[PDB]
């Protein structure tokens, strides 16, 4: 069979990545040069962290990727048995490695670790640092201690720019010989909201779907970010055009209340152009709608009586 | 034995042409199957729009009729933490297909009620596996779903159900019983449906239950609100009409009278009303908003419980008094 | 092959496998160094309060083959130690996970084993992947075979010279029965061969003693209770105590409960004692309780002697303690308690 | 007997031993229960990857009778916890049992067991559950597709096993390979903490009675060609009870990744079926051919 | 690849990147728990990560031990005086005939022999795993033998917690 295209068209070299371009040049620095330092790698879901730590570690170990590296995520055991006994000797192994390579221990999704095995994990790299160094792969870099973290240099990725975007998906259309319009790019760019991954998804869809990507085709499968809808029902100046588009855009559709109100209370917290006492009425507005809602009163009348509440706010 | 189960089971798609209302959805995944090249699915929606039915559909389609020997699903009514993500769906995943037909499928049915660890274990496991297995997830709040689950997933949304499809398997189902419905009841039974097939098909069942004679009887509209006790809207219409131009004893005294008369609930004679009142034209916008918090506040109480004769007199006061602004 | 040794009877066996299950109960990670003469597993704890070495002469083992010229990987195992008459002796060492070489080294419960060789290949005609691993087989009685290839990390040997000394001073200070003058000799010929070279700091005290008294009392005391060892030796009787202190709380509650076993042994039972003219040693029972169970695991009826000799100087000073095997040499190093 | 099924016996071993072999496969989950002329098999399954079938035929039971005529054999479903809960507190007094009997009278009503002593019996009903949409038969042998084929004692498979267990064996790849000269070579390799290890079956008429690769066929033999086939251990271990009575072990292995358990222990014989893993990895395979070459 | 933490990492005390008043009560502490009869047996050192807890406390112990330790009689281990100023438990140590919440139990019924001669101080860094309940609850109970004891020769003891939040896991 043949492979989805997120997968198909995974990079495989750090040149092939896109965005955060001064991140991925420092990256091939450091896989042109081999002094890799233990690193943490932050950002949101679907920017290339996985892909630019793998293709790191190849392009560092060559050949000896297989017997240089040791990849954990959170599908494996990792409790602090597996830190005493598989990590502790994988650091111990006395491997010939060229002039300035060290092995690598991947630990992908290393925000889920334990506070046990992060703790024992000090010692290792305290005692190891000399033969083996530590990629953590992670989306809150918080989440990881700070002992971890006063070893690492850190490494924050930023979601991916539309042109960016529009390249590596002019890169995949031209592989695969997908017919298309400028229209129907944007428009999956626009859906996309920065996760690339997702932006293959669609592409891979809408091709399939139709062939051509259309605006129109693109929009038949993919829906617009519904968090852009919550904000400009928010933001509507007419309690009924607020309603109008909380019932066309919102209910209509299928959008369950729970979702919309979390949704609603998180577009809420990053409204710049409220004052902030408008802000934090709202937001308590927000929350008693949603305690209503968890009780078993899911029902469209209490999202109207927030936003009636919300409009009052704002008068 | 089909004869014996309920409706709602009777009346399951088997095949991906019995699921209507979802065109350009099930077109989608019809064409996947044809060109084999199905991604990791998710499919969002509110209850009894066909997700389950779909998804079983597709898989029959691409397994033939030996399917259950390569589907693995599992549900909510099944332990699902991350140590059944560990042992048994990895491995379920990392193993080869039972006589190589193609790829395997796991779905996640109600995913929805997974915890968090067990969805951030599934996420290397969908990412490593993907040339040999394929995930379907299900779900009706997407807040439950972390981030990066999403992100692996192509994304469907399964709409409320348009009255055409509903019409559709309603007269399907009237063929296949001897059943007969009166448009005035099909039109009640499609705005009563609020997009929801399981309720259709209940509601279907329970009419016909009422009939006498189902063999030669035709359900009326009359038939569907007895089964339901739901009001007519004329009662809806007459009570909205008393509390916006009679007096506060004739008022209630009419809302009395039309409670008492079949035994209706508050609750349904205040949602009717609203949906009414969501289509008045009102000059002055502060008596919406008086309107909804009010009415929203009076739902909240009555799903409580509390005094049944306050809250009716409750409702009638904040009506007037949001319509005398 | 860098290196080549083949184990076949069963007791040798048995007292192999005895032999590094103590040492892995020490320490975490066995230390092996070979020579051309006889291969060293050692094991020293973290606190560095007990030292254990057994030592297997070539002879223990029917083939035996050291080619320290060959290694080419893993180099920095290789070290070079001048001889006191001007010679030069090659050795290898490399550090092991006590734990698996354990297990490598049971026997199974059902079959039994007709030979067990390990071996060392970092020679110019090694793939890379076998660099850096311990190559045992093991051949059962049942045609079966079965390969291992645990990972070592090469290592510098310093060895240690407290039995030398304490051999010295011991020496000098008591050096007829002829078995007293038999053990002189002995000695003198060990110091002779090693590699290397009346005031009351002169102290120094020698017990010869049977192990199976001290085998028999020990098996009754539970380490996990009695923490302690204590002897007491005096021309008349010789007392081994085990026994734990008691702790007490705030308002003397009881935190830690003592208690206390002791056994007697009349001067006449035991083979040899030489006294500094009642002398008292305290230290650690689990690690002389696990030491004093390697030698009988052979049962060697010839020449049978399982007679453990003990070296004390003063509190504080180590403690020394020596069996011997027809092929294996066993020590163990403690440090004494240095009150009074 | 007025019941469907009645099968009655004075061996209380077969039924003690057919628990046992059963039980690693989990101690709180399905059995089904399979009744013919030919006689009663016990079924189970495990993550839809594995699959254990035991057969006690007819010559087992002093008596039996199956008198259903509608159907020609009954399916049912039980709980093994049950089953081992009410054995072991009926078996304690193993001594003095002198008669166990199997009851069964069709769809909707309970598995009746009992035992039957001098003057005291104890009669227990077991409730029964819908089957799974599960089919048990679809993890099958491809008998026209034969990858390879080998014969081997118990003894030798069971110390190998337990020798697996021991070292904490993680995955496993059963190597089989055939030359001229009567060559052959059959061996279990072990990725494990310590790292990967081999255990290879003696070339001898007496431990690998024999060995033949197919091609993938089950008709053309090849000579230098190895049949490399990949598990993981929690799956592979699971046959250890089953070879810890079996007299002789037949390994069957097709081209679809499935391999098959025969064991021979009138009798106990026991199928076990398993798939092998999706792929090897670079770096297995490499340790592998190092390993045997 | 040497990484500069490590490869600048202080050789004597002057270098140490602690506050002067700081390391002045550390050190009289220290030095004071280094007499026969001392008052103090724990020195319990807490704060955030990376403040040179453990740098500092190895640095005043290459100068305290050499000082205070008694001469060896003509006795010691091996040929070199045995350089081990500082006794360290390593939490991942595993050895075949001991259970995991005892190690520590037995590191210090090892770590009480180092005294006069064999004087060294006790550093505790790499903690058991004090998340499982019963580990720390014996963790606690050998503390308090330690500070209850009635031996009346013990080594300084030295216990250096780094205090973080945990954050939250699922
Ligand atoms: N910068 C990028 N350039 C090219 N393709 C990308 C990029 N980021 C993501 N992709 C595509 O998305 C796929 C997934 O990328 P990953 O790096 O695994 O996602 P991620 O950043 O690790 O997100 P998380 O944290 O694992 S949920 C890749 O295989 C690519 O096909
Ligand atoms: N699109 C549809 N076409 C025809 N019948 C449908 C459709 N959707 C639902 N039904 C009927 O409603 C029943 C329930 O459908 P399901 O697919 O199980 O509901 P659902 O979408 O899974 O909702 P949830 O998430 O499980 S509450 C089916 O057995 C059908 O009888
Ligand atoms: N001038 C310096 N002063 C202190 N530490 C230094 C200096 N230069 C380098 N370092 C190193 O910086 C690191 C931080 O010192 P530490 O004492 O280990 O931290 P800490 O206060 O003990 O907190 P933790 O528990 O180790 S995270 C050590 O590895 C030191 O060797
Ligand atoms: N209270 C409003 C009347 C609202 C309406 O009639 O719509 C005045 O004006
Ligand atoms: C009735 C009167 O109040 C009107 N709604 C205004 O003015
Ligand atoms: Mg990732
Ligand atoms: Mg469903
Ligand atoms: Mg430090």
């Amino acid at each position: 069979l043949q492979l989805p295209w997120v997968e198909k068209y995974r990079p495989q070299v750090l040149s092939d990545i896109v965005g955060n371009k001064e991140t991925i040049d420092r990256l091939q620095q450091i896989a042109k040069d081999g002094n890799m330092p233990h690193m943490i790698i932050s950002g949101m879901p679907g920017i290339g962290k996985t892909t630019s730590v793998h293709c790191l570690a190849h392009e560092l170990l060559g050949r000896s990727y297989a017997d240089g590296v040791l990849e954990l995520n959170a599908s494996d055991d990792r409790g602090i048995d597996v830190v005493r006994n598989q990590i502790k000797h994988f650091a111990q192994k006395k491997l010939h490695l060229p002039p300035g390579k060290h092995k690598i221990v991947i630990l992908d999704e290393a925000d889920s670790m334990t506070a046990g095995a992060q703790q024992a994990l000090r010692r290792t790299m305290e005692l190891y640092s000399n033969s083996t160094r530590f990629a953590f792969a992670c989306n809150q870099s918080n989440k990881i201690i700070e002992p971890l973290q006063s070893r690492c240099a850190i490494l924050r990725y930023s979601k991916l720019s539309d042109e960016d975007v529009l390249k590596r998906l002019l890169q995949i259309i031209k592989l695969e010989d997908v017919k298309y319009t400028n229209d129907g790019l944007e428009a999956i760019i626009f859906t996309a909201e920065g996760d690339m991954r997702q932006a293959i998804n669609n592409l891979q869809s809408t091709v399939a779907g139709h062939g051509l990507v259309n605006a129109d085709n693109v929009f038949k499968i993919v829906d617009s970010p519904h968090p852009l809808i919550v904000k400009k029902m928010l933001l509507a100046s007419n309690l009924e055009d607020s309603i109008q588009i909380l019932r066309t855009d919102l209910w209509k559709k299928g959008y369950s209340s729970i979702d919309i109100v979390t949704t609603s209370f998180r577009v809420t917290k990053n409204l710049a152009q409220v004052k902030e006492s408008v802000r934090l009425e709202m937001i308590k507005e927000i929350g008693l709608t949603h305690m209503r809602i968890l009780e078993g009163v899911g029902t469209y009348l209490q999202l109207a009586s927030m936003l009636a509440k919300i409009h009052k706010l704002n008068n | 034995s089909k004869e014996n189960l309920p409706w709602v089971e009777k009346y399951r798609p088997e095949t991906l042409d019995e699921v209507y209302g979802q065109n350009e959805v099930i077109t989608t995944v019809r064409k996947f199957v044809d060109e084999g090249k199905l991604p990791h699915l998710l499919f969002y929606g509110p209850p009894g729009t066909g997700k389950t039915s779909t998804i079983v559909a597709l898989a029959r389609e691409i397994y033939g009729k030996n399917y259950s020997n390569m589907v693995l699903e599992l549900n909510a009514s099944d332990d699902r933490g991350i140590d059944v993500v560990r042992n048994q769906i990895k491995d379920f995943a990392s193993t080869r297909q039972i006589f190589s037909k193609g790829f395997k499928l796991i779905i996640l049915d109600e995913a929805d009620a997974m915890t968090n660890a067990a969805q951030n274990a599934l996420r290397r496991v969908i990412e490593r596996y993907t040339k040999n297995t394929r995930f379907c997830v299900l779900a009706n709040y997407a807040h439950k779903l972390t981030p990066a689950l999403l992100s692996r997933c192509t994304r469907f949304r399964f709409q409320p159900l348009p009255q055409e499809a509903i019409e559709r398997r309603i007269a399907n189902v009237l063929v296949h019983e001897k059943l007969k419905l009166s448009p005035n009841a099909e039109k009640a039974l499609i705005e009563l449906s609020n997009g929801d097939m399981r309720r259709v098909l209940n509601v279907l069942q329970s009419c016909k239950a009422t009939l006498d004679n189902p063999d030669e009887d035709e359900i009326s509209d009359d038939v569907i609100y007895e089964c339901c006790g739901a009001p007519r809207p004329s009662d809806l219409k007459a009570v909205l009409k008393s509390i916006l131009e009679d007096d506060w004893g004739t008022a209630h005294y009419t809302l009395n009278k039309v409670r008492s008369a079949k035994g209706l609930a508050l609750i349904d004679l205040i949602e009717g009303i609203v949906k009414i009142l969501e289509d008045y034209e009102l000059q002055n916008e502060e008596t919406r908003v008086h309107l909804l918090t009010k009415l929203a506040d009076i739902e909240y109480s009555i799903s409580k419980g509390g005094n049944d004769q306050i809250q009716g007199s409750a409702v009638i006061g904040a009506i007037k008094a949001s319509f005398e602004n | 092959m860098s290196f080549k040794a083949t184990i076949t009877e069963s007791g040798k066996q048995n007292i192999w496998f005895r032999a590094i299950y103590v040492l892995s109960t020490i320490q975490d990670d066995i230390k092996i160094t070979v020579t051309t003469n006889e291969l060293i597993a050692w094991s020293m704890n973290e606190t560095d309060t007990t030292l254990c070495q057994v030592r297997f002469q070539k002879s223990f083992f029917e083939e035996y083959e050291f080619k320290p010229h060959e290694i080419v990987f893993g180099e920095n195992g290789v070290q070079v130690i001048e001889d006191t008459y001007g010679n030069s002796h090659k050795l290898y060492s490399f550090r092991v996970n006590g734990r698996h070489l354990t297990t490598i080294s049971r026997k199974p419960d059902g079959d039994g084993i007709k030979s067990f060789t390990i071996a060392v290949n970092n020679t110019s005609t090694c793939p890379e992947s076998l660099a850096n691993r311990l190559i045992v087989v093991i051949e059962m009685d049942s045609l079966i075979v079965k390969e291992y290839c645990p990972q070592f990390q090469p290592i510098k040997y310093d060895p240690i010279i407290i039995n030398l000394k304490y051999k010295r001073r011991f020496l000098d200070v008591f050096g007829l029965d002829p078995k007293l003058l038999d053990v002189f000799t002995n000695t003198e010929r060990e110091l002779t061969s090693a590699l290397f070279n009346l005031t009351a700091a002169d102290e120094i005290n020698y017990i010869c003693c049977n192990s199976t008294l001290l085998k028999n009392f020990l098996d009754n005391c539970n380490v996990n209770v009695t923490d302690e060892v204590k002897l007491e030796i005096n021309v008349h009787r010789l007392s081994i105590t085990a026994f734990t202190k008691a702790v007490y709380g705030k308002n003397n509650d009881l935190l830690r409960n003592a208690l206390s076993m002791s056994n007697t042994i009349s001067t006449l039972d035991l083979e040899h004692y030489c006294l500094f003219t009642m002398k008292s040693i305290i230290f650690k029972l689990k690690d002389f309780k696990n030491f004093i169970t390697i030698g009988p695991s052979w049962k060697t009826t010839q020449d049978g002697n399982d007679n453990i000799s003990l070296w004390f100087c003063h509190p504080g000073d180590p403690i020394l303690m020596q069996m011997q095997k027809p092929g294996v040499k066993l020590e163990l190093v403690e440090v004494t308690d240095s009150n009074i | 007997l007025a019941n469907k099924f009645s099968a009655s016996t004075v061996h209380l071993e077969h039924i003690t031993t057919a628990l046992s072999c059963l039980t690693p496969f989990g101690s709180k989950d399905d059995v089904l229960i399979f009744i013919d002329a030919d006689g009663l098999s016990f079924v189970r399954e495990n993550n839809h990857v594995i699959k254990i079938q035991l057969l006690l035929s007819r010559e087992l039971f002093m008596s039996y009778s199956y008198r259903n005529e509608t159907e020609d054999h009954m399916k049912l479903c039980v709980k093994i916890n049950h089953i081992l809960d009410s054995v072991s507190v009926m078996n304690r007094n193993s001594d003095d049992i002198v008669e166990c009997t199997l009851s069964y009278d069709g769809h909707g009503s309970p598995f009746v067991l009992i035992f039957e002593d001098s003057f005291i019996s104890e009669r227990v009903e077991y409730s029964t559950y819908l089957i799974k949409d599960f089919d048990t038969n679809g993890l099958e042998l491809d008998r026209e597709r034969i990858s390879f084929e080998a014969i081997i004692k118990g003894e030798a498979l069971h110390s190998a096993l337990k020798d697996l267990k021991e070292i904490g064996c993680k995955e496993c790849y059963v190597y089989a390979k055939t030359e001229a000269n009567d060559e052959n070579v059959f061996a279990l390799i072990s990725k494990s903490q310590l790292g990967f290890s081999k255990i290879k079956l003696p070339s001898n008429r007496s431990i690998l009675e024999k060995l033949q690769v197919f091609d993938g066929d089950s008709t053309t033999v090849i000579d230098g060609f190895a049949v490399i086939g990949f598990f993981d251990f929690t799956s592979f271990d699971k046959i250890r009870k089953s070879t810890k009575i079996a007299s002789k072990v037949l390994f069957r292995m097709d081209v679809h990744g499935v391999l098959s358990v025969n064991i021979l222990s009138p009798g106990i014989v026991i199928e076990v079926c398993m798939l092998e893993k999706e792929s090897i990895d670079e770096a297995a395979q490499t340790e592998i051919e190092l390993l045997m070459e | 690849g040497e990484q500069w933490y490590e490869k600048f990492k202080p050789n004597c005390l002057e270098q140490v990147a602690i506050h002067k008043r700081k390391l002045k009560d550390v050190q009289e502490a220290l030095d004071a728990m280094f007499l026969p009869n001392a008052k103090h047996r724990i020195l319990l050192l807490s704060g955030p990560s990376g403040c040179s807890k453990s740098t500092v406390i190895k640095e005043l112990s290459k100068i305290l031990v050499p000082k205070y330790r008694q001469n060896s009689n003509g006795t010691s281990f091996r040929s070199t005086p045995n350089e081990h100023k500082v006794t360290e438990f390593r939490g991942d140590c595993i050895v075949n005939d001991l259970p995991q919440m005892e190690s520590f139990s037995e590191f210090l019924k090892g770590a009480r022999y180092l005294v006069m001669s064999n004087l060294s101080l006790i550093l505790i860094e790499d903690l058991p795993n004090v998340f499982h309940i019963d580990t720390r609850r014996r963790f606690q109970q050998l503390i308090l033998q330690w500070l209850y004891s009635s031996e009346p020769l013990l080594p300084p003891l030295v216990i250096c917690i780094t205090e973080c939040e945990i954050p939250e896991n699922d």
